[PDB]
């Protein structure tokens, strides 16, 4: 039973509007990459026979349109991550960005850029979550056809390293970008107050007092 | 174009260093050492 | 400048002058405000220091940039006059054990 967290309630703050273009055009970039790479050319006429794409225009640009295909994915991303509660945070470093602030594109190497455990933890934990995403819109055309189950419905768990590969790139290669730009990302709850102190909540505790109910409560029904 | 007399009369040396991209740049320092 | 390493590694520039002890940096093609004096006879060893990141760390590059002579020209007595940049064998990483 797929359910992503629901994030039609929850809006983006505004702040948070530049890093969703910088994305964009980052995102772009990358298609601009696999594009000249596959060896489709700019021109104004589109066409698939000739091969040729007007989209090579930078990402200021593009139409208001053309940009909504790039950050649309971010916006379900970023409700994602932060209906999960994850504080983001702003650093000193990104406003020191914003203050600084024949088409030869050129993308940035995530390829060094790494994580911490934990923020690899949450990187598949959203990761896991847009797979259940996809796995929601499948199973939906699934019992529309009726049948036709689809290899890949199992759980992200069983799901294998394959698999897990594109997805798991998604989801990484995101916060990756928001490292770079600088953002502050971490676990969204805080701890209240644990009472370490507390003997009951040592398990023995609890073990011995259930003994000692179930113990009184077998002497009561001896004695009747 | 660099002066070849400059460059045999210079007594200057160089080398540098890349950090690549994906490093951070705070936990790394370049310089000389005795 | 900022943003500018995110597309290119960041290389900063070594420039020692041999016959004034002046150390200064270059970094990105502009100099850096820190400099050091030091003086005479003082055997200066190039050096990194970096807590790594990533699995790539750094790269030691041993080029030279106008008006400068490579670091192996003054590293080895055979090579004084020589512009070509060299990396001899004898030249090798070492670090603290």
């Amino acid at each position: 039973n797929p359910q992503p967290v629901d994030t039609s309630n929850i809006t983006i703050p505004e702040k948070l509007e530049y890093f969703i273009n910088k994305y964009a055009e980052h995102s772009h970039d990358k298609w601009s990459m696999d594009k000249l790479a596959n060896g489709w050319i700019y021109g104004e006429i589109y066409s698939d026979s000739s091969k040729v794409q007007p989209l090579m225009k930078p990402y200021k640009l593009l139409s208001e349109k053309e940009k909504e295909i790039y950050r649309w994915p971010i916006k379900e991303s970023l409700k994602t991550m932060l209906a999960w509660g994850w504080r983001i945070e702003r650093t000193r470093e990104g406003d020191s960005m914003a203050l600084y602030n024949g088409y030869s594109p050129r993308a940035i190497d995530m390829s060094n850029v790494t994580l911490s455990r934990d923020l690899h933890a949450m990187a598949e934990m959203m990761a896991e979550n847009y797979h259940n995403i996809w796995a929601k819109k499948k199973k939906m055309e699934l019992e529309s056809k009726g049948g036709g189950n689809h290899p890949l419905l199992v759980p992200y768990d069983t799901l294998t390293a394959k698999e897990k590969a594109k997805d798991r790139e998604k989801a990484q290669d995101i916060l990756k970008f928001l490292q770079i730009n600088g953002y502050a990302v971490s676990r969204g709850f805080k701890d209240l107050e644990l009472d370490t102190p507390s003997i009951e909540k040592r398990f023995a505790y609890s073990f011995l007092q259930q003994l000692i109910r179930y113990v009184d409560e077998a002497h009561q029904y001896i004695l009747e | 174009r660099d002066d070849y007399d400059f460059l045999m009369q210079t007594s200057t040396y160089y080398y540098s260093v890349r950090i690549f991209p994906g490093q951070e740049p705070a936990n790394v320092w370049v310089g000389w050492i005795t | 400048p900022g943003q500018g390493r995110n597309n290119n590694g960041l290389e900063i520039g070594c420039v020692v002058d041999a016959a004034s002890g002046l150390l200064t940096f270059i970094a990105n093609g502009k100099e850096l405000s820190t400099y050091y004096q030091v003086e005479p006879s003082t055997k200066l060893f190039p050096a990194v220091f970096a807590q790594a990141t990533s699995p790539n760390v750094f790269q030691f590059e041993l080029g030279r940039i106008k008006n400068v002579m490579p670091l192996s020209a003054g590293l080895f007595k055979s090579e004084h006059k020589n512009p070509v940049p060299q990396c001899p064998p004898r030249l090798h990483v070492q670090f603290l054990s």
